């Protein structure tokens, strides 16, 4: 039963990602692949069902990914004034728990 | 035109290949060398007739 | 998000969280139920999966 | 030490993000200071003739450092170490592109 549940979860994840990529587009973001969904929703949908995590850990990982994307000017229109706070200045030491 | 064409940089392709392999290993619950990290099952046969 | 001990300690699969988020978005878009969404997907043809 | 030459996050000058991309002025302006680079086999001479190759070399060094950090984190097998390695690899991949 557990193995069947894992297989079902994987198949459902693939189907849902395809459906969302095909039918829904956000207001001002263009996304064309599963990796785009990963970068947008800050959660990996391509992982196997074997790995485990906690809600706080995945929230931390998502926020760290968002900060890394915004700081390096990958996502446009980032606020310049905000990105010079004391916290982000020491990002070389705050990027790991 | 019967000339030759330019060639890609091998080092960058090496970087891309390494990144792809590492990400694939990470996503499928494997060690850095491809060794699986989860124990399997045996499915013992249920006796003879 | 609630910063409680159970949220901190309980183990869970990442695929479960991703599926629940995507399901919430799809149900919000179509305005239906999860079972209705599955029944609709049983006959969807305009995709590859 | 490498941030004195290149830093994707920009450089803080007087409390604001500086408008330039590369902190090394000759690289930023692409100033050539060698007129006969092919007189002998010397990669440094060729790079001096066209300092763009110096840009590419610095970028490659940065990518090497990132990948090494990721491998070091991966070799610990702890869940947090695995997450850190994943973050490093994702950052390198996003820097490289497709």
């Amino acid at each position: 039963a557990q193995t069947l549940a894992d297989y079902t979860a994987e198949r459902l994840s693939s189907v849902l990602c395809n459906w969302f990529l095909a039918n829904i587009q956000p207001e001002g973001v263009s996304l064309h692949s599963r990796d785009d969904l990963y970068s947008y929703f800050l959660i990996d949908n391509q992982v196997s069902s074997a790995i485990k995590t906690t809600r706080l850990a995945e929230a931390i990982a998502g926020i760290q990914l968002y900060i890394n994307r915004a700081l390096n000017r990958i996502e446009p229109n980032a606020r310049a004034d905000v990105s010079t706070r004391q916290f982000f200045t020491d990002w070389t030491v705050n990027n790991r728990y | 035109v019967g000339l030759f064409l330019p060639e890609y940089n091998p080092a960058l392709t090496d970087y891309w290949q390494t990144l792809r392999l590492r990400l694939f290993n990470l996503r499928h619950n494997l060690s850095i060398d491809g060794q699986p990290l989860s124990l399997a099952i045996y499915a013992e046969p249920t006796d003879p007739k | 998000l609630t910063l409680s001990q159970s949220n901190m300690d309980t183990e869970i699969s990442t695929l479960t969280l991703s599926n629940e988020l995507l399901l919430e978005h799809i149900t919000r878009k179509t305005g239906g139920d999860s079972d209705a969404l599955m029944e609709s997907l049983s006959t969807y043809r305009q995709a590859i999966d | 030490w490498i941030n004195y030459v290149y830093n994707p996050a920009g450089y803080i000058v007087n409390g604001e993000i500086a408008p330039w991309i590369w902190n090394c002025r000759p690289l930023e302006e692409t100033t050539s200071w060698n007129a006969n680079p092919l007189d002998a086999i010397d990669p440094d001479a060729v790079a001096q003739n066209d300092p763009m190759h110096y840009k590419i070399a610095t970028f490659m060094r940065l990518l090497d450092q990132l990948i090494l950090r990721g491998d070091m984190a991966y070799r610990e097998l702890t869940r947090d170490a695995l997450n850190e390695a994943k973050m490093w690899y994702v950052r390198t991949l996003e820097l490289l592109g497709d």
